[PDB]
RNA sequence: CGCGACCUCAGAUCAGACGUGGCGACCCGCUGAAUUUAAGCAUAUUAGUCAGCGGAGGAGAAGAAACUAACCAGGAUUCCCUCAGUAACGGCGAGUGAACAGGGAAGAGCCCAGCGCCGAAUCCCCGCCCCGCGGCGGGGCGCGGGACAUGUGGCGUACGG
RNA sequence: CGAAGGGACGGGCGAUGGCCUCCGUUGCCCUCGGCCGAUCGAAAGGGAGUCGGGUUCAGAUCCCCGAAUCCGGAGUGGCG
């Protein structure tokens, strides 16, 4: 009285948890991001099935890093190409890289933007 | 001072008022873990001609045993071979139970370092210790001699060693004509001296 | 049969590759690896066998940060120096 | 199988990059002391651990 | 034409990263031509790129690095990579203060009873 | 039927630290066989050894007598030479087996609790002004927190104080 | 043989950051509470929703073309 326990239970009472405000950082810098813009993008390929894909099927085709996402790929080639994209698909091939299908907007054909990057 | 009564009162325990101490700590520390940190020492004379200061950074573990023998772990009773070795249940072993009541205090607390440990009751199944432990990083202990001897890495798990108090007591090590089984600073050490065959460049 | 056609009736994987030491003697069912133990904190190691002990002990592997160790070693563990330039 | 995990599939693709064979130019070094590969495997003949 | 890395420590990181980041793009127009063919001139400059970009990076790591020294110079608490490294043991071991502390008894008998110097003759 | 003081416990991604695992030739603590020998075999022996488990260090362990000795006495501990294949143990069978003194290699001693006096004299932390870094300390402070009379520090230890 | 729920629109005391008229949050107080056992365990069990045509030397219910569909998000409302 006038404190009253309606339950046959002793429950721990929940106590005040307090955020973590440290005297010093534990590393002295944020890591650099070494999975950049120029990292996904290894190289294009060239081969007679990839060209073979760029005239009929409006998309271009890079061998990425095994660690990158649809996402990741999607903003690399907006950035360092100036060109839009629709989809992205993936595979990871035997070789053991990845290989990115990337295709680009109906504004855009990738005829005239392998011709900028050099692999035509 | 104070410290000589509780020392003389402590030679009493059959007495009626030390009898009925001994048992309502009994009945309190069997109704707790086996591993049990306290506060303060129980016995703060006895704790402190073994090597406690009330300082920060010594602390006291109460540790609770089985009491009783060692029965020999082997299926179904049977050692095989030679009727010398077939004892399983009257064996009993070699380091004391205060020695294996230092040894769990300092293997749960591996920051710590044994110093020494006494006695604070029994009973008919359980036996209980409590354990000195000293923190050798706090700095009331690293700032001052006589106390910084522990805080070298030569003396860490000493209860492990059998280099405490009562881990050394069941080595055989000692001055004197009934000491001549560990007389060059262990019983391996003088077993290892004793069987080897010196042989000199010159026969 | 015990021969031949028992031979046949094997296609299912006993162990498989570990996380620890990589070698193919990690038990599925068990749940632990027959080659260094590892549900577990502390390495398999026996005395009873003496080949098996130079396969993967310290040296047998690159030791990344142990050769830098015994070059340092040489200069008193000097740190934070810079080598009186020019 | 066609099912497989990731990192079998990563271990298998290290075991045919290194299931090749020997440089032409190897051969012309100084100090040679190689001629083939000692080591080289073949799908039917000598199978994967794993 | 090619950088060396004490020619890059008084240029700041505005125009560092400005100078790095188009060797990266200069990298990546030379991978183009690796597989297209390409030329072996253009072959061989791979690797003058590739080291390139290792030594503006390092330039860069360590003109971070020490103005983090520097911004520590007199705390209380550093990072764990900032404060000594030297091996485990070493960091475990009392300091150069704390080794020589000696009791009060202990350096009484070091001013009454010294240890002398004395030669004895024959 | 509140407010407090403590005591005993608890929670936290609280502030700052610390332990884990490897190696393991040497070292310490446990655990611990059987082949073998006895012309069989059970005590014994192999052997407190192999295998198993834990913990270290550049050494470790031991170490300043609850000692040896019976002398006109020696004087921590470890190692070597000798004692000595001896005293002793043993189906007194096979087998096992030290120590003291002496000669050397090194050589070093000390500290508590207690008993007592000394307004806790002591210590830890965090801010602070002044000097260094490169294993982060001294000097001063703060009617700034805390440990602490359920005993910190100084003197003092069996050789007496 | 455990003080094993760190959650809950709401209620509200509010420190209050603002399109401070409020309105998204925020901490604590009063109020309510057993997925009562961390977690793992099925490419044949349970488990929302994709099909038709065309296409390659080798890939497709995955790529093109054409028809759909599910789940989640919509505070600044997207209109009825
Ligand atoms: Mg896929
Ligand atoms: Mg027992
Ligand atoms: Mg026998
Ligand atoms: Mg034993
Ligand atoms: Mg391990
Ligand atoms: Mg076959
Ligand atoms: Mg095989
Ligand atoms: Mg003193
Ligand atoms: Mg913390
Ligand atoms: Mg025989
Ligand atoms: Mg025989
Ligand atoms: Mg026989
Ligand atoms: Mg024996
Ligand atoms: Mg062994
Ligand atoms: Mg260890
Ligand atoms: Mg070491
Ligand atoms: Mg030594
Ligand atoms: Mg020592
Ligand atoms: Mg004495
Ligand atoms: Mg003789
Ligand atoms: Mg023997
Ligand atoms: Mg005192
Ligand atoms: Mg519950
Ligand atoms: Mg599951
Ligand atoms: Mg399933
Ligand atoms: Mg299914
Ligand atoms: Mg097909
Ligand atoms: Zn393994």
């Amino acid at each position: 009285k006038k404190k009253i326990r309606t339950s046959p239970t002793f429950r721990r009472p929940k106590t005040l948890r307090l955020r973590r405000q440290p005297k010093y950082p534990r590393k002295s810098a944020p890591r650099r991001n070494k999975l950049d813009h120029y990292a996904i993008i290894k190289f294009p390929l060239t081969t007679e099935s990839a060209m073979k894909k760029i005239e009929d099927n409006n998309t271009l085709v890079f061998i990425v890093d095994v660690k990158a996402n649809k996402h990741q790929i999607k903003q690399a080639v907006k950035k360092l190409y100036d060109i839009d994209v629709a989809k992205v698909n993936t595979l990871i091939r035997p070789d053991g890289e990845k290989k990115a299908y990337v295709r680009l907007a109906p504004d855009y054909d990738a005829l005239d933007v392998a011709n900028k990057i050099g692999i035509i | 001072g104070a410290y000589k009564y509780i020392q003389e009162l402590w030679r009493k325990k059959q007495s009626d008022v030390m009898r009925f101490l001994l048992r309502v700590r009994c009945w309190q520390y069997r109704q707790l873990s086996a591993l049990h940190r306290a506060p303060r020492p129980t016995r703060p004379d006895k704790a402190r001609r073994l090597g406690y200061k009330a300082k920060q950074g010594y602390v006291i573990y109460r540790i609770r045993v089985r009491r009783g023998g060692r029965k020999r772990p082997v299926p179904k009773g049977a050692t095989y071979g030679k009727p010398v070795h077939h004892g399983v249940n009257q064996l009993k072993f070699a380091r004391s139970l205060q020695s294996v009541a230092e040894e769990r205090a300092g293997r749960h607390c591996g920051a710590l370092r044994v110093l020494n440990s006494y006695w604070v009751g029994e009973d008919s199944t359980y036996k209980f210790f409590e354990v000195i432990l000293i923190d050798p990083f706090h700095k009331a202990i690293r700032r001052n001699p006589d106390t910084q001897w522990i805080t070298k890495p030569v003396h860490k798990h000493r209860e492990m060693r059998g280099l405490t108090s009562a881990g050394r007591k069941s080595r055989g090590l000692g001055k004197g004509h009934k000491f001549h089984h560990t007389i060059g600073g262990s019983r391996r050490a003088a077993w290892r001296r004793r069987n080897t065959l010196q042989l000199h460049r010159y026969r | 049969t015990k021969g031949t056609s028992s031979f046949g009736k094997r296609r299912n994987k006993t162990h498989t590759l570990c996380r620890r030491c990589g070698s193919k003697a990690y038990h599925l069912q068990k749940s632990t690896c027959g080659k260094c133990g590892y549900p577990a904190k502390r390495k398999r190691k026996y005395n009873w066998s003496a080949k098996a002990k130079r396969r993967n002990t310290t040296g047998t592997g690159r030791m990344r940060h142990l050769k830098i160790v015994y070059r340092r070693f040489r200069h008193g563990f000097r740190e934070g120096t810079t080598p009186k330039p020019k | 199988s066609s099912h497989k995990t990731f990192r079998i599939k990563r271990f298998l693709a290290k075991k045919q990059k290194q299931n090749r064979p020997i440089p032409q130019w190897i051969r012309m070094k100084t100090g040679n002391k190689i001629r083939y590969n000692s080591k080289r495997r073949h799908w039917r003949r000598t199978k994967l651990g794993l | 034409a090619k950088i060396k890395a004490r020619d890059l420590r008084g240029k700041k990181k505005e125009e560092l990263l400005k100078q790095l980041d188009d060797l990266k793009v200069e990298l990546s127009q030379l991978r183009v031509a690796k597989v297209t063919g390409g030329a072996a001139s253009k072959l061989s400059k791979i690797r003058v790129v590739r080291k390139s970009i290792a030594r503006v990076l390092t330039v860069i790591n360590q003109t971070q690095k020490e103005n983090l020294r520097k911004f520590y110079k007199g705390k209380k608490y550093k990072p764990l990579d900032l404060r000594p490294k030297k091996t485990r043991a070493m960091r475990r071991r009392l300091n150069k203060h704390e080794e020589n502390l000696k009791t009060k008894k202990q350096q009484r008998k070091e001013r009454l009873y010294p240890l002398r110097k004395y030669a004895v003759k024959a």
